[PDB]
């Protein structure tokens, strides 16, 4: 059924509609641009003699555009054929490809959403999702990306993160404030990111390996994921998936720059809260799988060996995590979890270790700030 | 009977098109060596300026049914509609392909089409389908039909692009109609015997001086006149013609006596000629017209005329015959006979006298296939060469 909708779509190419017909055509990415003036302007999106009243136009454009992409993404064939080698379906994929331009699915991913701010009274004014441009919108791009044109590249990986989809996953850790995480625009944005964006960082977590020299943006993700994990409003299906993914991601991240991650995680764990499975579990594997770089002098020729910071902060963390699971009361999974991470974390330290006269002084005070955390 | 297309015949992809308000018919072109990309060769003047066929005429190497091309990629038939058929340059000797590069000619949803030197893929293979509801699916496909052409590749037509200022040829979703027309037929040319469109040496009554134009000394205008030579001429590419005739359908026939023609003199791409002042003269494309461009071949000088004889489709009757059988030119309109001057390496002028001489009689000797792809390859780099020079010196 996809093959046949395809070759009917090719012979009627007017149902891509204007921007894709060829002909004339603007692209995906200006016909979307177009829908954002197109909203932005009332004559244009209104009749001018909500949605039953007033169909907005420059939503409907988008929608209508989000949905053929969606389809023909859809309409994609399956990999496991395209490792068979099945010549119908590479040729179907070139097609989708030919018809859809990655530039144009990256523009479109990398267009900004509108933030929903407080105003003067303290009420949240919330712009209509209806009437403008909506993450499903940008749901249906990563659909099509990643069921057509495939994300195999480190380096188209490293610069669809940054130009599309970290800016979304700040965007929705700025949300995350309880005042304004009730607002529409943050449940829609934590879904199109838990569904389509982060899944796909958990299935392209072994790409991360050579993410060395930029440094930076990993941190930044990984900052960004662990600060959308700590939100108040996220369900438990959506939890599982960070959850899911930030582990995935964590295992196969170089060793070095997580400490950047982990000096939170020194300051966050030992509170013991429900909102701290996640972490240890983190903490368990990191150091189970990176054991011997902490406790043998030289570690992993590639990976190196300690700087002494990260002795300490893990010295910190372990007498944290003592001392609170000490004077916490007995509770059942929460000492079956810990003692793992407890375990890992007394194998990675040196037993000779010599803890540093040196105190940290003026540490991030928005690590220390816990009202926002900022 | 109507006869019907078969593989290993040679024909031309010509489509109408409707520029202005009036049919002209562009025939599908291309250039073996340089641009890989296909073009249109109006034919529709052929009174005015000839059209260039060798480069537009295409063999059918294999008729294949699709679950027979699937299969055969995973590892004398009559053409019937929807089956895979691969087309090869009879000049380049490459064949027609998608090549999945557009130029941007404004159809973001295209990809031009060209030659490709390998056959493995779907790239090359094309799909023919009918035109209207006369002809069916399994069909045998007549020879004179509108076909519609689908890449197995990208299921795309091959496409008449319209939006360009200039016509161009390119695989698109909409579908251009075309019609095939049948230039020569392999099993039925008789051996040993003239056909339209053979490259081949005006040998004079001596056999041993040819008809040719003067040395590359670089100077092209010196290079228009025409005269006798012989020696190492007979071997050289400076006394090679081309005989076009002036029908594009069933240009690869035997030729007849009487039968107009142009001769083209393949190193410099001028046509044979003649001028008011009787005497020949090469004249360009452009400016190379029946009037003065149509030549007959005559058994004997004797001056009952043939008449007119309306050419016959198909292949027909061999009549002219290779190494043996004398020729006299006479020039269709004004009706003189070529002869040599006899004014005194000979360099012995050669004019138009309807008197004449009596041993004016010229015998045919065909050039070597590699003869004429290397004489064709040398005009078209002499071309490009002297263009990269003038604009080096701008």
């Amino acid at each position: 059924n996809a093959n046949v909708v395809v070759r009917l779509l090719i012979r009627r190419p007017e149902c891509f509609g204007p921007a894709l017909r060829g002909e004339g055509g603007n692209g995906l990415l200006a016909a979307m641009e177009e829908a954002i003036k197109i909203a932005e302007d009332p004559s244009r999106d209104g009749p001018s003699p909500e949605e039953d009243d007033t169909i907005h136009m420059g939503n409907a454009i988008m929608t209508f555009y989000s949905a053929l992409i969606d389809l023909l993404g859809r309409c994609a064939p399956e990999m496991h054929l395209i490792h068979a080698g099945k010549g119908e379906a590479i040729r179907i994929r070139s097609i989708l490809r030919s018809l859809i331009p990655l530039g144009d699915l990256v523009g479109v991913i990398s267009i900004a959403f509108q933030m929903p701010t407080i105003a003067k009274d303290g009420n949240v004014v919330e712009p209509d999702m209806s009437a403008g441009f909506c993450p499903d919108h940008k749901a249906a791009m990563v659909l099509f990306l990643d069921r057509v044109y495939g994300i195999e590249v480190q380096d188209f990986l490293l610069h669809l993160l940054e130009v599309g989809f970290l800016p979304d996953l700040r965007a929705a850790a700025s949300l995350d404030t309880a005042a304004l995480s009730a607002t529409d625009m943050a449940l829609a944005l934590n879904r199109y990111l838990c569904t389509a964006v982060l899944p796909l960082l958990t299935r392209c977590a072994p790409l991360f390996a050579g993410t060395e020299h930029h440094a930076s943006l990993i941190d930044s993700l990984l900052h960004t994921v662990y600060r959308l994990s700590k939100g108040c409003s996220l369900t438990k299906a959506q939890r599982d998936s960070i959850e899911v993914c930030l582990l995935s991601i964590c295992g196969q991240l170089r060793p070095s720059m997580m400490q950047h991650l982990l000096r939170r995680l020194v300051f966050d764990v030992p509170l013991l809260n429900e909102h701290a499975k996640m972490p240890l579990k983190l903490l368990t594997n990191h150091y189970e799988r990176c054991w011997k770089y902490y406790c043998l002098p030289g570690g992993w020729g590639n990976f190196g060996a300690a700087s002494e910071e990260e002795l300490h902060l893990s010295r910190k963390l372990f007498w944290g995590i003592f001392d609170a699971l000490s004077q916490k009361k007995y509770e059942q999974e929460l000492f079956k979890l810990a003692l793992p991470c407890l375990s890992a974390v007394a194998g990675a330290l040196p037993p000779d270790y010599m803890e540093s006269n040196y105190v940290s002084m003026m540490e991030k005070q928005s690590s220390m700030d816990s009202e926002g955390n900022f | 009977e109507i006869q019907f297309l078969r593989t290993d015949d040679e024909v031309v992809l010509q489509c109408t098109a409707t520029i202005h308000k009036e049919q002209q018919k562009l025939c599908l072109a291309a250039e073996g060596f340089g641009n890989r990309l296909c073009f249109l060769e109006s034919t529709s003047n052929s009174k005015n300026v000839p059209p260039d066929l060798s480069i537009c005429t295409f063999v059918l190497e294999q008729s294949l049914s699709v679950r027979a091309l699937q299969e055969m990629l995973a590892n004398h038939r009559t053409l019937l509609y929807g089956h895979a058929i691969l087309l090869r340059h009879s000049y380049s000797g490459m064949y027609l392909c998608c090549l999945s590069t557009s130029r941007s000619s404004t159809d973001k949803l295209a990809f031009d089409v060209g030659l490709q030197e390998d056959t493995t893929g779907e790239a090359c293979w094309w799909t023919i389908h009918p035109a209207s509801k006369q002809r069916s699916e399994g069909e045998k496909v007549r020879v004179g039909d509108d076909l519609i052409l689908v890449s197995v590749s990208s299921e795309r037509y091959l496409h008449l692009s319209y939006g360009n200022g200039s016509l161009h040829v390119d695989a698109a979703f909409q579908q251009t109609l075309w019609s095939v027309a049948p230039i020569s037929s392999g099993s039925e040319a008789a051996q040993g015997y003239l056909i339209g469109g053979d490259v081949l040496r005006l040998l004079h009554g001596h056999m041993d001086e040819c008809l040719t134009v003067p040395s590359g000394e670089h100077g092209e205008e010196q290079r228009r006149t025409v005269h006798y030579e012989g020696g190492a001429v007979s071997v050289h590419a400076r006394s090679l013609w081309r005989l076009e005739t002036l029908r594009v359908a069933w240009s690869g026939s035997h030729i007849r006596w009487g039968q107009p023609f142009r001769l083209r003199h393949v190193t410099t791409g001028k046509y044979l000629s003649l001028m008011e002042d009787k005497n020949l003269l090469l004249m360009d494309k452009e400016k190379a017209d029946v009037k003065s461009t149509a030549f007959t071949f005559r058994s004997s000088k004797e001056k009952l005329d043939v008449g007119v004889r309306k050419e016959v489709d198909g292949m027909g009757t061999s009549e002219i015959k290779y190494g043996d059988s004398v020729c006299y030119i006479q020039h269709v309109d004004t009706g003189l006979w070529l002869t040599y001057q006899s004014v005194d390496s000979i360099q012995r002028k050669a004019i138009m006298h309807h008197e004449g001489h009596m041993d004016d009689g010229i015998s045919l000797s065909r050039s070597q296939h590699e003869e004429s792809r290397t004489a064709r390859v040398i005009r078209s780099t002499v071309f490009l060469f002297n263009r990269f020079i003038r604009g080096l010196d701008a």
